[PDB]
């Protein structure tokens, strides 16, 4: 010509999904 | 953003059997800069 | 076989030299027996026809009299129409373009010789758009026509009823093809139809229809007010009568003379027009029937006469029988390279194979005139050549494979020799 | 080919028939069958181009509408013929043909001539707009080889300084005889006419009873 | 690209194919030789102990060894599993 | 437009749970007979393997497309 | 060499995997190109074949010449698109002189 | 009994009079290779791809539009109508970009198959590839029309299906490009059948431009409820998200079309 | 000639024309 920095896996996608969020005030 | 002269140029991904799947983008609008859908390379006319 | 006499030169006034307009015509006498004619019968028209064997006087060659018979099946209850395609894109076809300038009633009573023959309501005339003066012309003679009631209903004191019209072409040489004219008439783009549906049975406006050479419906007339057979005499066996010939390209004299059909191709130059420039040994090639045909070199040029039978004998085409000569001084290459450049910028697309065909054999004949491209090219531009020929929708495919046959058939040696010309430079 | 909207070029700019030309409109209709107006294109959008020269979007959408057909079929129609043109012409716009027949009589030659004359590429329009070049294919008139079509005025057989004569003529004046230079006429064998000096045979001549 | 083979196979084993159907006409079924140039005897189940003692014990066809018995399993067919027993 | 996987009858089962792995985001099942699609030749043999089986079936009859009448001179008419 | 990543999602990089190990799932990037935004392989399902080297057509997935990457435990080895592109950010001056060395005889 | 025999290499079937050679190959159960043939669509003959050689004929004839007549052998497997394919094949793909790993009809490619099973093992094409200009014709459909092989389809879709003329042809040459001549969307119901009827990938599926590739999508036929039609289609999962609802064919609801709604 | 005479051509030989079909 122990160690912290462990390799960790992750869901790379973006969740997919989206929930409805319910009325923040009532009626 | 590559210059060129020609209407149409390729694009090899920098290179012959190392690079990427040659294209050939069509520079023909200087309102768009083609851009090898393999590289994301812009080309201005 | 030659020396066609003037007595029998149909087209009497080409040159000019007369009055093109109508009394220039009575004096040439075109309108001289047609009402007898129409009065004889459609049946007696084409009896006149089959009897003198004319072959279509447009590039394709079949018999005129059985196209015209087609359509002269009964009517089922669609006007039957004419259309006369004065399209002339193929190069070296000035030969129409005489008879639209000159003479151009001998069309117009061509149009209602033949409009009886197959029963047409009306004949629309697609002349060039480039002809815009070939186009004023025309419709000058057609008003006198109508002006003398030779033309419309009761046309010629008769029972029968004709109308002419002319149409605007737009720069098109595939607009000339026989289904492709129906289309422009139609009004949408130029591309052409596919056989099945047999332009008679299908046409114009959707109604039966036929398309003619113009000097195909010029000469009728006098081929029936004539003799028939006298016209016949003329031709050989299944080839028959005169038709013009034009020659431009490497001759002293560049001339269309409505010269004898069956004519020793040394004959043409050497006799009428101008002899071969620089000498009949002067000469690299001969293409006869126009661009669409295969070039023929020398050594065949002399031994065959100018009709179909001996010309598909020799693998070229009558055609439009528009003779372009070419001297030794020319780049066979580049000349038919620019016959690929001619159908690149004009074939319609509409087809596969005459699309990325003929573009990828323009790219590869230019390579050639360079001489970039390697001697095993050569032979691939064979192959791809016949890949286009058989398999087109229209002819014009079949036209742009025909002189790259004719350049690998009989220039091959040329070829390799500009491809070792660039390999030895480096 | 796409028409992407420009000031000049645009629906903007208004097109619609002179008074004289819808005349000549309906006139070309009645040619074709009634109820077949769609044919009327071809020779209309012609009359639009007789009209002006540039033919824009505006009046190819016009010329739809005048014969009542849906755009799209109009900007085929344009788009398909070189005859058409989509973008401003030059005044006078000479287009030389460069078929094999012509180049073999060195049509070429003309080429080079008329570019320096004009002084100007070939395929743009001079910068006074006088003259348009354009490397247009076989007009239909080999006989004569060198040839350019200007305008319909359809010249032949030219050589540099014929062009000369011409160009000049055009530059300054009008009408610069249009037609064969040479004074071969439309297709005279140069040397002699060779045939048809015999005098016309007369009507009624040959008819051998049909 | 065209496999290199020898008609003489095809043959002499196609002739064999009709010598074992005639020899044993009451079990075997269908005999063919396919074009890779092997042989197929498809005999009846109940031809499984005949069919294979007549090709391991005959001078005319020795098969003394058993190279595999396999069961392809097609679900359409009735009878599902094909028992194929290949000799040499 | 090809129409060679439309010719064979197949007895696929029904869709159950998949889920999300929680570490890494790939989907999981707990369905064994998830990737299972038998392919058969008539429905006489499907209905048979699955009676054969002892599972519930739901046949649903061949959708061959009928003959439609093409003629290239038809657009011509006007 | 630019910086752009060379995986163009393809599926063709999971698509031979015998051992059905890798989930590419992609988006258009917001840029309008196409990219990525899931890579997958679990080393614990591969097999080092090198089918995802020689079917890549833009030569985007390799496989190194590491064989000192054990690890004591089974997360390590189910790597994601950053422990193989900031891999791939480290032995590119050492992958692309074996790749410039044997691309001739493939 | 008006039907008239005809043999497909040899079968000898009885077709109706005024069936084409295409259907006539359909009923014994061989497949032409075809582009620009739609069976809800008019025939064009543009592509030429599937020229075969009726029997002791001078040349091949184009399976969508010859009328098959009377005991006409048709020879689909000879040796000229795979010259005839394998020849063509050579043009559609000459002018072709390779963007296969972009174009996501990868899997769902009517060229590619053509090409790997009646085309060419090899290429002669040494010179160089056209490019034309991508253009939008809305937020559903993405064209990225340098993939095309001016086969025409959508132009008649969008002429004869939808009643939409607003798509057509420009230019002529090889430069015919099939665009919308100004750049006015396809603003219309019916409209993203030009992806599943487009063979090429040159417009396809904006939204699911990307997300997938379709050997992976699990197919599971069920049926519309946005629209009361009840249109019959396919919905394609992947690892159990929906990546797209295609049509599937029902001869009496949705014969092969989805709304643009439902899609 | 002027690029109005060939239409003004057709223009007058409109009469000269007699009826058109009607589909
Ligand atoms: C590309 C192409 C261009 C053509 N151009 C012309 C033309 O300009 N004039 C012409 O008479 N025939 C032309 N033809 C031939 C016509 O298709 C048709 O066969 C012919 O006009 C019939 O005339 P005829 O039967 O009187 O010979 C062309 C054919 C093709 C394929
Ligand atoms: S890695 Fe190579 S193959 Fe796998 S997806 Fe990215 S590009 Fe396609
Ligand atoms: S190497 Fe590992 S990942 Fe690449 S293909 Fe073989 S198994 Fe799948
Ligand atoms: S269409 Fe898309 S997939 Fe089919 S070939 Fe052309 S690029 Fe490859
Ligand atoms: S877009 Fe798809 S359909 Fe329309 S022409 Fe190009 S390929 Fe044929
Ligand atoms: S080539 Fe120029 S006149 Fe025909
Ligand atoms: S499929 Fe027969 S013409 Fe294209
Ligand atoms: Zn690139």
């Amino acid at each position: 010509p122990a160690t912290p920095e462990q390799y960790v896996p992750y869901s790379t996608t973006r969740k997919k999904i989206h929930e409805w969020v319910p009325p923040s005030t009532p009626y | 953003v590559n210059e060129v002269e020609h209407r149409i140029i390729a694009c090899d991904g920098g290179g012959g059997a190392l690079g990427h799947p040659k294209v050939y983008i069509n520079l023909d609008k200087e309102t768009k800069t083609g851009t090898c859908g393999y590289c994301g390379l812009q080309f201005k006319q | 076989f030659g020396s066609l006499k003037d007595e029998d030169r149909i087209f009497t006034n080409l040159y000019g030299r007369h009055d093109w307009r109508l009394k220039g015509a009575l004096r040439r006498g075109d309108w001289y027996k047609t009402k007898e004619i129409l009065l004889k019968g459609p049946d007696w028209i084409l009896g006149e026809m089959k009897t003198s064997g004319l072959r279509g006087r447009g590039g394709a060659g079949f018999p005129t009299g059985l196209k015209w018979s087609f359509m002269n099946k009964p009517s089922d209850g669609r006007p039957k129409y004419l259309v006369v395609n004065a399209d002339e894109g193929e190069p070296g076809t000035c030969k129409d373009r005489e008879i639209m300038r000159h003479d151009p009633h001998k069309l117009v009573e061509g149009c209602l010789v033949g409009g009886r023959a197959m029963g047409a309501r009306a004949a629309y005339i697609y002349i060039r758009g480039e002809f815009y003066n070939e186009a004023s012309n025309l419709q000058v003679a057609i008003r006198e026509a109508y002006e003398a009631g030779l033309i419309g209903k009761n046309a010629c004191g008769s029972d029968y009823d004709f109308d002419v019209f002319v149409v605007r072409g737009a720069g098109a040489y595939i607009c000339g093809e026989e289904t492709a004219l129906i289309e422009s008439i139609e009004g949408k783009q130029g591309k052409p139809r596919l056989k099945p549906p047999f332009p008679a049975d299908v046409g114009v406006f959707g109604c039966p229809t036929t398309v003619a050479n113009v000097e195909t419906v010029a000469v009728s007339p006098t081929i029936c007010r004539r003799g028939g057979t006298w016209f016949a005499g003329f031709g050989r066996e299944r080839n028959s009568g005169t038709k013009l010939f034009n020659i431009s390209g490497h001759v002293n004299h560049p001339c269309t003379v409505e010269e004898e059909m069956s004519v020793p191709l040394k004959e043409l130059i050497e006799k009428h027009a101008g002899g071969v420039t620089g000498g009949w040994d002067n000469l690299l090639a001969v293409i006869p029937g126009g661009s669409s045909t295969p070039l023929i070199p020398k050594s065949v040029c002399e031994t065959v006469l100018m009709d179909f039978d001996a010309l598909v004998q020799a693998q070229t085409g009558l055609g439009t029988a528009a003779v372009i000569v070419m001297d030794r001084s020319t780049d066979i290459v580049k000349a038919i390279a620019r016959l690929i450049e001619f159908y690149k910028h004009e074939s319609c697309g509409q087809c596969t194979p005459c699309r990325e065909g003929v573009d990828w054999m323009n790219k590869v004949m230019a390579r050639f005139v360079k001489g970039d491209a390697r001697p095993a090219e050569i032979d691939s531009l064979w192959e791809i050549s016949k890949q286009i020929e058989g398999h087109t929708i229209c002819a014009l495919g079949d036209g742009a494979a025909w002189p790259v046959q004719g350049l690998i058939r009989h220039f091959r040696p040329e070829l390799e020799d500009r491809m070792q010309r660039f390999a030895q430079q480096h | 080919f796409v028409h992407r909207d420009t000031p000049e070029n645009n629906p903007d700019t208004p097109f619609d028939f002179t008074p004289e030309n819808y005349k000549r409109i309906e006139a070309i209709v009645k040619n074709y069958p009634e109820g077949h107006q769609a044919a009327a294109v071809l020779p209309v959008l012609d009359l639009a181009q007789r009209q002006n020269g540039w033919l824009p979007i505006s009046a190819m959408n016009k010329v739809a509408e005048v014969l009542q057909v849906p755009p799209m079929r109009v900007y085929e129609v344009a788009t398909f013929y070189t005859m058409y043109n989509r973008k401003p012409v030059g005044k006078y716009h000479i287009q030389v043909c460069t078929t094999t027949p012509c180049m073999l009589r060195d049509s070429d030659s003309i080429l080079e001539t008329l570019q320096r004359k004009l002084g100007i590429k070939v395929g743009e329009t001079t910068p006074d707009k006088l003259f348009t070049l354009i490397e247009v294919e076989c007009l239909g008139a080999c006989v004569n080889a060198p040839m350019v079509q200007i305008n319909d005025n359809y010249y032949e057989d030219l050589t540099p300084k014929d062009i000369e004569e011409i160009i000049d003529e055009l530059k300054a004046g009008k009408v610069p005889k249009p037609g064969p230079r040479s004074g071969r006429f439309c297709c005279e064998p140069a040397g002699g006419l060779t045939s048809l000096t015999e005098p016309p045979k007369g009507p009624g001549f040959g008819v051998q009873a049909g | 690209t065209v496999r290199p083979r020898s008609d003489v196979t095809h043959k002499q084993l196609s002739a064999f194919g009709e010598y074992v159907a005639e020899i044993l006409p009451k079990y075997v079924q269908q005999v063919q030789v396919s074009c890779l140039d092997e042989l197929e005897i498809c005999i009846h189940p109940d031809g499984v102990i005949p069919t294979l003692t007549f090709l391991r014990d005959h001078t005319n066809a020795q098969f003394k060894s058993l190279a595999d018995l396999t069961a392809v399993d097609v679900p359409t067919r009735q009878n599902r599993f094909e028992i194929v027993y290949n000799l040499l | 437009s090809g129409v060679n996987n439309t010719k064979k009858w197949k007895m696929e089962f029904d869709t159950r749970e998949r889920w999300e792995n929680p570490l890494m985001g790939w989907a999981s099942t707990a369905d064994p007979l998830s990737n299972m699609v038998l392919t058969f030749s008539a429905k006489e043999d499907a209905i048979a393997f699955a009676e054969k089986n002892g599972w519930s079936y739901d046949v649903e009859e061949k959708k061959v497309p009928k003959p439609k009448s093409k003629s290239y001179g038809a657009n011509f008419s006007w | 060499p630019s910086g752009e990543e060379r995986c163009i999602a393809c599926k063709l990089c999971e698509a031979i995997c015998p051992a059905q190990a890798i989930t590419i799932e992609a988006e258009p990037r917001a840029d309008g190109s196409r990219r990525t935004t899931r890579y997958d392989i679990d080393m614990t399902k591969c097999i080092y074949c090198g089918f995802c080297q020689e079917a890549c057509p833009v030569d985007a997935i390799v496989e190194g010449p590491n064989f000192e990457f054990s690890t004591e435990t089974h997360e390590e080895l189910l790597y994601n698109k950053e422990k193989l592109l900031n891999n791939g950010d480290k032995w590119e001056a050492e992958i692309a002189a074996n790749i410039q060395a044997d691309y001739l005889y493939r | 009994s008006n039907l008239i025999e005809v043999f497909v290499d040899g079968q000898s079937v009885m077709v109706e009079p005024g069936t084409t050679v295409l259907q006539a190959c359909e009923k014994v159960g061989m497949q032409i290779p075809r582009f620009c043939y739609h069976e809800r669509l008019s025939v064009a003959g543009n592509c030429r791809m599937c020229l075969v050689e009726i029997e002791k004929a001078p040349k091949v004839v184009a399976a969508c539009a010859m009328p098959v007549m009377k005991g006409w052998n048709i020879l689909t497997n000879s040796e000229k109508s795979k010259k005839a394919r394998e020849g063509v094949m050579e043009f559609l793909l000459a002018n072709h970009p390779l963007d296969c790993p972009i174009c996501d009809q990868g899997g769902e490619c009517d060229l590619q198959d053509q090409s790997m099973m009646f085309g060419s093992d090899r290429s002669r094409f040494l010179e160089g590839k056209r490019a034309v200009e991508d253009k939008n014709i809305g937020p559903l459909v993405k064209t990225i029309m340098t993939r095309c092989i001016q086969c025409t389809r959508c132009i008649r879709f969008a002429s004869e299906i939808a009643g939409v003329d607003d798509l057509g042809t420009t230019g002529r040459g090889n430069d015919m490009q099939v665009g919308t001549y100004i750049e006015k969307m396809f603003m219309s119901e019916l409209s993203g059948n030009v992806i599943d009827i487009c063979p090429v990938g040159a417009l396809t599926s904006k939204p699911y431009a990307f997300t997938a590739r379709p050997w992976e999508t699990r197919k599971t036929e069920s049926i519309d409820v946005m629209d009361a039609v009840g249109s019959n289609i396919v919905v394609s999962t992947r690892t159990g998200e929906v990546m797209r609802i295609l049509p599937r064919m029902h001869e009496d609801i949705n014969e092969e079309w989805i709304s643009d709604k439902t899609r | 000639y002027n690029t109005y005479t060939f239409l003004d051509l057709n223009l007058d030989l409109s009469k000269f024309r007699l009826p058109q079909p009607s589909s």
